[PDB]
RNA sequence: AGCGGCGAGCGAACGGGGAGCAGCCCAGAGCCUGAAUCAGUGUGUGUGUUAGUGGAAGCGUCUGGAAAGGCGCGCGAUACAGGGUGACAGCCCCGUACACAAAAAUGCACAUGCUGUGAGCUCGAUGAGUAGGGCGGGACACGUGGUAUCCUGUCUGAAUAUGGGGGGACCAUCCUCCAAGGCUAAAUACUCCUGACUGACCGAUAGUGAACCAGUACCGUGAGGGAAAGGCGAAAAGAACCCCGGCGAGGGGAGUGAAAAAGAACCUGAAACCGUGUACGUACAAGCAGUGGGAGCACAGAGCAAUCUGUGUGACUGCGUACCUUUUGUAUAAUGGGUCAGCGACUUAUAUUCUGUAGCAAGGUUAACCGAAUAGGGGAGCCGAAGGGAAACCGAGUCUUAA
């Protein structure tokens, strides 16, 4: 061990592609860019969409629906969440302070998704019908 | 920089569970007296972007 | 694990995941290359050809002369002109995941310990601030090339080390990779080993 | 790290301008030209390879041809006489014979006719 | 999120983590008084700045023009940073670590004088052609849009604390703030200029345009434009004297020097290009000038000899219309190149996706910042473990539909 006997691990140093550089290299004269047209050009190319001038996809068709604040304020919470939280009573505070929903949650939702094996109490969220039977059947209990 | 999403592909696409995109169909905005009332039922429903597509509509969507 | 001391003729328990791992050479091997990385300076410049001093004018007029068409007399094709991808001050620096830099110590240190470059002594210190001294504790115990690190830093010990080309004295908060493989021998003090062990529990 | 190209350049325009020693007027002192003219030299030599083949055989037939006819048949007639008497001796050796021992020459076109009566 | 011929593009805030942190005065009278606070001017104490002082330790022998190099034996180091000396020096020299130094001027921080300033309590007062409006513009991420808010060229015009502004058209309710007077350090931006130090920066066509008497020579009426050009040697020891020559240029000797094809047109001394000498070929022979075959001649080795081999040349002979580019297709009479040498074109930053590889793994990872720290801290955040629906919402389902 070595400063000149370390090596890197086979295949995680591939040398960079050098355009230009002669016939053998396999990318001389032209480099991989064919022959004229605006792709050929230094900065040449049409822009992200573009379709040649027919109408692109993007605006033949329709735009549709609204964004909804209030998703931006709603989270999701997991059964394997519960247990993460300080002192076994899960509330949006509890949460907060854990981590698992972020400061400006201000509505959250308790979902069969992973497994809860201790008892909880759940104040002030929604649960669905699958966690709520998980969470009583771990022995915890749900206040709204 | 960032790249910059295209607004009004952002519009028009939404990405589904497997990272398709979903789109509401043309030919439902106007003139629809003349159009069978089946046409119009089977273009109520969104559809999925097909895959000659979904190469120009990921590239407008680089944060979808 | 036990690691036999030198000067006390003793042993000492440390922790088999940091003392005695497999050598991960591709793991060491990144985190000594962004060490040498991250010493560089990057300090450097060349003009561009908007950079370099002259006017815009045309040289020669588009045609009839008879001359290749000039357009610039900055432009990189001619003396003094500009350079076509002229560089700027650059930041080498590169990202070591803390997982990857600690991994990368206990491997080097296992390393170091089957090797038989390790070398642990209850303590290391001289009377005075004198190379001398030092020159002489290190004959006897015959060493010449060596990274020595205490769990407090004496300053008779640095002072005497200062002059000493082929010798290193650091507290256990300062080693590095690099200077871990580059010195010949390392010498650690019992308290260093165990001030080391902590750091990467 | 600038890189200046001095060394390298002109090791290779040496190797180039060393092989064409012996060419004519720029061919054998100017880079461009004897680059042009090696390369060439280079595709000439390939094809004359195959060529060579071709011409020595060429020799030996004529040479086989003509020693037959001192003897009293044609080159075709002694082929197919050699071929029916079951002799593989080829037609390098067939010629060297034919200039070095005409008597051994004579004595298998004696065979060849034996064969074909 | 929004804005947007809803095109190209433009692009927040709320809220969160950090650096830094500091609050005050007038619109006024009485009491109490000269009380904090700054600003200025002296005076002292420290601490820098502007000259400086000391600063360790090596000899013998070999090679060599010269030793610092080789070999052998010593010595200093809080000094092995760096530079120089006839080749590479810790110990020859200048320095370096370290320890000291100021008659005089001056920066800063304290302390202490003098001058101005006012401190505290009570009772009051609380910025009008202003806010708001109509018209025209402009600024707000926000293009007039359903458009709050800000500014005002033009025309107007309140209430004034029992009052007024805002909460994105607008109204009610509630909450929150108090315009139309003003001052305010720090965290932030930059470098003409000065000192020190550093570089996987350049090394004379590079690096400044400028390594050199360069913004010069030169060009232009002028604004302005704007070059080329570095190296004898360790030391000038820079060649006394003689000879040819016009009391020349130039050269030959001599001498110096390690070297003079280091002699100032000076280190090395490439290539194109131009000569002298030698070997072979060449004056009956038709073309990309080579290539395959091949005689003779010259040369160097070897062999007792016969002769063989390496090198140079190449009579004669088969085959044979350069290169690049562009093209359906070029010997093309299509393009480009007089030749050489030097330079001359897929990069850099950030974002994003895929592959490889490494770490960790239902988790992974930190940013700014703190820290003397390539450590350590910092999990603000970001991605992932759940989707469906325009959405409310529901959730391993969901949407559709009366089903
Ligand atoms: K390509
Ligand atoms: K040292
Ligand atoms: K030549
Ligand atoms: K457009
Ligand atoms: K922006
Ligand atoms: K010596
Ligand atoms: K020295
Ligand atoms: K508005
Ligand atoms: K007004
Ligand atoms: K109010
Ligand atoms: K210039
Ligand atoms: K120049
Ligand atoms: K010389
Ligand atoms: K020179
Ligand atoms: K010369
Ligand atoms: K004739
Ligand atoms: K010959
Ligand atoms: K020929
Ligand atoms: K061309
Ligand atoms: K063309
Ligand atoms: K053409
Ligand atoms: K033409
Ligand atoms: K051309
Ligand atoms: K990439
Ligand atoms: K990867
Ligand atoms: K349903
Ligand atoms: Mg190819
Ligand atoms: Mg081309
Ligand atoms: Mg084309
Ligand atoms: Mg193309
Ligand atoms: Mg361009
Ligand atoms: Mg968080
Ligand atoms: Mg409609
Ligand atoms: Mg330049
Ligand atoms: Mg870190
Ligand atoms: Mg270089
Ligand atoms: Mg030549
Ligand atoms: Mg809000
Ligand atoms: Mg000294
Ligand atoms: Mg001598
Ligand atoms: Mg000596
Ligand atoms: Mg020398
Ligand atoms: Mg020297
Ligand atoms: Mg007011
Ligand atoms: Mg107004
Ligand atoms: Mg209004
Ligand atoms: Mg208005
Ligand atoms: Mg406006
Ligand atoms: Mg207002
Ligand atoms: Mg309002
Ligand atoms: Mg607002
Ligand atoms: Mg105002
Ligand atoms: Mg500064
Ligand atoms: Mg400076
Ligand atoms: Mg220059
Ligand atoms: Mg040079
Ligand atoms: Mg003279
Ligand atoms: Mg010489
Ligand atoms: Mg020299
Ligand atoms: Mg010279
Ligand atoms: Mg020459
Ligand atoms: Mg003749
Ligand atoms: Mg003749
Ligand atoms: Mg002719
Ligand atoms: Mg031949
Ligand atoms: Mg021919
Ligand atoms: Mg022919
Ligand atoms: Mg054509
Ligand atoms: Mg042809
Ligand atoms: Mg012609
Ligand atoms: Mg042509
Ligand atoms: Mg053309
Ligand atoms: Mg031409
Ligand atoms: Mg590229
Ligand atoms: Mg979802």
């Amino acid at each position: 061990m070595r400063l000149n006997t370390l090596s890197p691990a086979e295949g995680s140093k591939k040398a960079g592609k050098r355009l230009g550089r002669g016939i053998g290299s396999g990318l001389g004269k032209t480099g991989g860019r064919g022959h004229k047209g605006q792709k050929s050009r230094s900065g040449g190319g049409v822009r992200r969409g573009f379709e040649g001038g027919q109408m692109p996809l993007y605006r033949r068709l329709p735009k549709f629906g609204f964004t909804s604040r209030k998703a931006a304020i709603t989270a999701e919470i997991r059964l394997s969440d519960l247990a993460k939280v300080e002192g076994g009573v899960v509330d949006l505070n509890t949460l907060k302070a854990a981590n698992i929903i972020g400061i400006q949650i201000e509505f959250a939702k308790v979902i069969l998704a992973g497994e809860v094996t201790t008892p909880v109490t759940v104040r002030g969220l929604r649960v669905t019908k699958g966690a709520r039977a998980a969470i009583e059947a771990a022995g915890g209990k749900i206040e709204e | 920089p960032k790249i910059k999403t295209v607004r009004g592909a952002a519009k028009r696409f939404k990405k589904t569970g497997k990272g398709g995109f979903k789109h509401k169909h043309a030919n439902l905005r106007h003139i629809l007296t003349k159009k069978a009332t089946k046409r119009k039922r089977h273009l109520r429903p969104k559809a999925m972007v097909s895959k000659g597509d979904l190469g120009l509509v990921i590239a407008c969507l680089p944060y979808a | 694990m036990e690691l036999v001391l030198k000067d006390a003729q003793s042993a000492l328990t440390v922790s088999e995941t940091t003392f005695g791992r497999d050598f991960n050479e591709a793991l060491v091997h990144q985190v000594v290359v962004a060490y040498a990385a991250g010493a560089r300076q990057g300090t450097r410049a060349q003009k561009t050809r908007a950079e370099v001093t002259g006017s815009g004018k045309k040289p020669w007029r588009q045609k009839g002369t008879g001359r290749a068409r000039s357009g610039s007399i900055k432009s990189p094709i001619w003396r003094s002109g500009g350079v076509t991808f002229a560089a700027r001050p650059q930041d080498h620096s590169q990202k070591v995941n803390k997982k990857m830099y600690r991994g990368a110590l206990k491997s080097i240190l296992s390393e170091l310990v089957r090797q038989d470059r390790l070398i642990v002594v209850e303590k290391f210190s001289v009377e005075a601030p004198k190379t001398k001294l030092l020159a002489q504790k290190l004959k006897d115990m015959a060493l010449e090339d060596v990274l020595i690190i205490t769990g407090e830093l004496d300053e008779n010990l640095f002072l005497a080390a200062r002059n000493l080309h082929k010798v290193d004295v650091r507290d256990a908060t300062g080693i590095d990779p690099v200077s871990l493989i580059a010195f010949d021998k390392v010498v650690m003090t019992a308290d260093a080993v165990k001030q080391v062990e902590e750091m990467l529990a | 790290a600038r890189v200046k190209r001095g060394v390298i350049a002109r090791a290779r325009h040496k190797k180039i301008l060393k092989q064409a020693k012996g060419y004519y007027g720029a061919r054998s002192r100017v880079y461009r030209v004897a680059f042009q003219a090696v390369i060439k030299a280079g595709q000439y030599a390939y094809r004359d390879r195959r060529q060579r083949k071709r011409q020595f055989r060429q020799l030996w037939i004529a040479r086989i041809n003509a020693a037959a006819r001192q003897n009293g048949i044609s080159y075709s007639k002694f082929i197919n006489g050699l071929k029916k008497a079951s002799v593989e001796i080829d037609r390098k050796i067939l010629a060297d014979i034919a200039v070095f021992d005409k008597v051994a020459f004579t004595a298998l076109v004696e065979k060849a006719k034996a064969a074909l009566a």
